[PDB]
RNA sequence: UUUUU
């Protein structure tokens, strides 16, 4: 449930997925699941030039197993509580 | 009837050759079982490259195939 | 199971690997222990008795009735 | 609608299955489980570049291995009635 | 017990070799038992193909999935 | 799922083989296998013209879904997808 | 799986699908085999191409482990 | 046997 947690906190901030078909799409994190599926609001293609196909999409559904990153800004980030949040994950599963 | 488990079963201290889905394989003398393999030779079937190891733990995951 | 014993059936794994062979035997996890199985290759060669991994099954059809076609559908 | 509701509700009647190696099976679907496996009836196997043809009397698909499945719209039509039956 | 290794590296840099060959640098913030990570301050380097070139990019905060992931190692 | 948001709705799949496949979402599952109904499918292309082939009712199954996009109406009205090339999508490689 | 005893803390040889060889003194295995090694050097083509000090080896990619 | 490959 770790990361599940953290990303429900980068909801409503700007996040870029990249996925494992090497296309990038960014957009406003809006919902997260169990399984890491990801939703994002007002996409746009990273190279939207080579791919038009979501020209018309403005809401976006990602299913998780296709990510290969979520990048993110630093400034939504406490690396600390993240860090703490994980020891303590580790420690409860142990 | 035939049942697998008992198939590879009677294999215990027997030859045994795996051969996996991709296209490679392996020849030795079946010790336990992901499964450990004593005196095998593996074989890469396109590039013709051999090599032998004394014992293995070879991953069950990609085996297609189990011949006595 | 939704699943011929002694019958001749054909298989295909995932990879590609494709073989024949007379169903001897079987049990749930869809394990198959067949035998006179041969795989054509990507041409054929014969494996003697195997037992196949029911995880790598991708197809399973009887060989009685399977035939090449000419092309069956509208142009 | 559940996508398994409606892969149980077109057991009996004609589905087109495509495999991620790219051959598609035409046939009767008389059954399924809820892994996606399917055995259907009377098929027509067509190779990925549609080059050669397989008639199946009967034909086993284990469902990891598929794609997508097509199926005819009044079964579709069928179950969204069924289930508009089962509220009241 | 094998995971231990990469509990030691919580909050010190390591080095990610993924599938599709790409290596990442970075602070380790966090991990699961996927080994899905959340690393600080990370430079991947992509080689694209003897290789033709490698293209670096920097990440402030990067999420990495763990089924890409190869192997960890100190920097 | 996230996917609620988008039922009984224009929704445009991006599959692991690379295709786009538009219907009406009229279902899913924890999977993400997806039932699209009056669905058809895009082959967008450098070389030649947008090709658009008629699917009907199209069940998905989830292991090949990499995305759902919600289709903006009056966005994708504005499109004029005959005249549009671009790039194939890769294939998922996980 | 009296192959571990047997093996844990000498040098082994991970051999991933890909490929890629690993080889180095053996710390730790478990039921996914997941890997840790301690001073593991990296051969491709069968060529050295970098050595790392420890290493954790996630156990999907691993095809076989072959002892030394 | 579909989301930790």
């Amino acid at each position: 449930m770790l990361f599940y947690s953290f990303f429900k906190t980068l909801i409503d901030t700007e996040v870029t997925v990249e996925l494992k078909n090497d296309m990038s799409i960014r957009g406003i994190l809006k919902s997260v699941d169990q399984f890491l599926n990801v939703k994002l609001e007002n996409i746009s293609v990273v190279d939207a030039s080579k791919y038009p196909h979501m020209a018309a999409v403005k809401d976006l559904f990602i299913r998780g197993s296709v990510v290969r990153y979520v990048h993110m800004s630093s400034a939504y980030v406490d690396t600390i509580l993240l860090a703490d949040a994980c020891r303590r994950d580790l420690a409860n599963n142990k | 009837t035939i049942l697998p488990l008992e198939l590879i079963d009677k294999c215990i201290g027997s030859n045994l050759w795996v051969i996996m889905k991709s296209e490679r394989e392996f020849a030795g003398t079946l010790v336990g079982f992901n499964i450990v393999l004593k005196d095998v030779t593996e074989y890469d079937t396109v590039t013709g490259v051999t090599e032998k190891h004394s014992e293995m733990l070879l991953n069950g995951n990609g085996m297609c195939m189990l011949i006595p | 199971s939704i699943l011929y014993q002694d019958q001749r059936i054909q298989a295909t794994f995932t990879g590609g690997r494709q073989i024949t062979g007379i169903l001897k035997g079987f049990d749930q996890l869809m394990n198959l222990v067949l035998d006179d199985v041969e795989e054509q290759l990507r041409a054929i060669r014969k494996l003697g008795l195997v037992v196949v991994r029911g995880t790598t099954l991708v197809l399973i059809a009887p060989m009685d009735g399977s035939e090449e076609i000419p092309n069956p559908f509208v142009q | 609608m559940l996508p398994l509701t409606l892969l149980n509700a077109t057991q009996g009647r004609p589905i087109l299955v495509e495999l991620k190696n790219g051959e598609t099976f035409n046939g009767h679907l008389e059954n399924c489980d809820n892994y996606m496996n399917l055995t259907l009836r009377e098929v027509i196997r067509t190779m990925p570049d549609g080059d050669k043809f397989f008639r199946l009397p009967e034909c086993y698909i284990r469902g990891n291995n598929i794609k997508y499945l097509r199926i005819q719209d009044e079964v579709l039509s069928q179950v969204a009635k069924q289930q508009a039956q089962q509220r009241e | 017990e094998p995971l231990d290794l990469v509990r030691l590296s919580l909050d010190e840099i390591v080095y990610v070799k993924l599938r599709g060959d790409r290596e990442l640098n970075g602070r380790l913030h966090a991990y699961d038992e996927h080994l899905n990570m959340v690393l600080g301050d990370a430079e991947e380097i992509v080689t694209i193909f003897k290789a033709l070139k490698t293209i670096r990019k920097h990440y402030e905060m990067l999420f990495v999935r763990g089924d890409s992931v190869i192997l960890i190692a100190p920097p | 799922m996230s996917l609620a948001d988008f039922m009984e709705q224009r929704v445009q799949v991006i599959t692991n083989d690379g295709r786009v496949v538009l219907g009406s979402l009229k279902g899913f599952d924890h999977t993400t296998n997806l039932i699209l109904s009056d669905s058809f499918e895009r082959i967008i292309s450098m070389d030649q013209d947008m090709e658009t082939i008629p699917l009907g009712v199209y069940l998905l199954r989830g292991e090949n879904v990499a995305m759902v996009g919600l289709v903006n109406e009056e966005l994708d009205s504005e499109i004029e997808w005959t005249k549009i090339r671009g790039e194939a999508i890769p294939d998922v490689v996980h | 799986n009296e192959f571990l005893n047997k093996v844990i803390g000498k040098k082994v040889l991970i051999r991933l699908s890909s490929g890629v060889d690993y080889k180095g003194i053996l710390s730790c295995l478990d039921g996914y085999m997941n890997l840790a090694l301690e001073r593991t050097e990296e051969y491709v083509n069968g060529k050295k191409t970098n050595v790392y000090g420890d290493a954790f080896i996630r156990g999907n990619n691993v095809l076989y482990v072959s002892a030394l």
